[PDB]
């Protein structure tokens, strides 16, 4: 059977400055030429992007869904506070 | 360069700028045409600068079209600021038909006003067929045609500003096409609102024989011409426009940063719920999934921008190989 292998980049660390790459801002953008790195180097940055991204998306996902908690939990606690009134 | 928007409605969006300028949205004859397009100095003349190898860029004009101001106030235009704006208009056509230019195009929406009250014709360079309101006859009969060719432009456009619309604007552009040769000449709709200088000067400019129409220089000396006010009238029509705009702006910008407080608290501390009343809660649950599709809209949008040069590059060096 085939196996295909876990992502290279969860374990190859991520070079800082690609970090501010990504937190940079939507204008200084092109202020880099990517023609002078070689064709297979440039392979392992975009995935790298990729990887912050998934990093960086998943730290919103969990914030909401502990927001969402939150709410969910202190409305169920006014709910039992109202009852206990009645 | 990168600033906000301006309108579209015809045929690519236009943007401010600041390097303050405007830029707009088979080849080398594109290149000869702005060439041509920079060597006009007047000041009744938006003045073209360069094109950007198509982007177009000229000067920034900062009370927009007429055409702009009458839906933005929602009026239309008297007749003392129609007079003044006409006669700034005149000239200038005066001058491009002096350079044995002809604009062409010209309507309220290119006609453009800075905040002095300048009026300034732009789109002369940048115009199976398209919507034929202001053409004169023989442009539409492809029959040949001259400078006056403007002139009659020029009387469709002061019913617009008068009416809000030209002859014919609710009439399907296709009837339009075979019904303006051959109908006569429009006139206003309530022609009692206006003086005899104004429907004169009209039915001088809409004369369907080019022969017989006036041309620029000889308007400019037309008794609706010579009553014009100074360009101080349009001063508050400006402010009250700008105001509009202005105030739209504050509308927008207010109501996103009023969305800014649906966002999860970053600290990632909730025990202020206890605060809240009930139906705040209520608002923060509902509200949290259409926030939650738009932090992450904008996480994706910023990452494939930020992702692309680096795929754009390998792609060029594959084909290299
Ligand atoms: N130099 C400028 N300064 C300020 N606003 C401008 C300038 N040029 C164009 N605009 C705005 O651009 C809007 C739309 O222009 P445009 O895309 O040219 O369509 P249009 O003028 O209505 N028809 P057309 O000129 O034939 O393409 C106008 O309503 C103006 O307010
Ligand atoms: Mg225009």
């Amino acid at each position: 059977s085939l196996l295909v292998p876990a992502n290279p980049y969860h374990t190859a660390e991520i070079p800082d400055w690609l970090q501010v790459y990504a937190r940079a801002p939507v204008k200084y953008d092109h202020i880099l030429k990517w023609e002078l790195f070689q064709l297979a180097d440039l392979d392992t940055y975009q995935g790298m992007l990729k990887l912050l991204f998934m990093k960086e998306l998943e730290q919103i996902v969990k914030m909401y869904e502990a927001y969402r908690q939150a709410l969910l939990t202190e409305l169920e606690n006014r709910k039992q506070r109202q009852q206990w009134y009645a | 360069d990168v600033l906000e928007k301006l309108g579209e409605g015809s045929y690519g969006s236009v943007f401010k700028a600041i390097h303050v300028v405007a830029i707009k949205q088979d080849l080398q004859e594109i290149i000869k045409e702005i060439s041509i397009m920079q060597q006009c100095d007047s000041p009744y003349v938006v003045k073209y600068y360069g094109s950007y190898f198509l982007w177009i860029v000229m000067e920034y004009c900062g009370a927009g079209s007429v055409s702009d101001i009458i839906r933005l106030r929602n009026k239309t235009l008297i007749e003392d600021e129609i007079a003044t704006i006409l006669k700034s208009t005149l000239k200038g056509l005066e001058y491009l038909h002096f350079m044995r230019k002809i604009h062409r195009n010209i309507k309220a929406g290119n006609i453009l006003l800075n905040t002095e009250g300048h009026a300034k014709l732009a789109d002369f360079g940048v115009a199976v067929i398209g919507t034929p309101f202001w053409m004169a006859p023989e442009v539409i009969q492809e029959i040949g045609y001259n400078c006056v060719a403007d002139i009659w432009s020029l009387g469709i456009t002061s019913i617009e500003m008068a009416e809000g619309k030209p002859p014919y604007a609710d009439i399907h552009p296709m009837r339009a096409i075979f019904m303006i040769p051959t109908n006569p000449p429009p006139t206003f709709r309530k022609p009692e609102l206006w003086s005899d200088d104004f429907t004169d000067f009209v039915k001088k400019c809409l004369v369907k024989n080019p022969e017989q129409r006036a041309t620029a220089t000889q308007l400019l000396q037309h008794p609706f011409i010579k009553n014009a006010k100074p360009v101080s009238i349009l001063r508050d029509l400006i402010t009250e426009a700008m105001e509009i705009k202005a105030k739209r702006h504050e509308e927008q910008q207010r109501e996103l940063e009023e969305e800014e407080n649906w966002k999860v608290p970053q600290d990632g501390d909730f025990d202020f719920l206890k605060n809240l009343s009930l139906e705040e809660l209520q608002m923060r649950l509902k509200a949290l999934d259409p926030m939650m599709e738009r932090e992450i809209e904008e996480l994706r949008q910023r990452y494939t921008a930020k992702r692309q040069p680096i795929l754009d590059a390998m792609d060029a060096k594959k084909r290299r190989q």
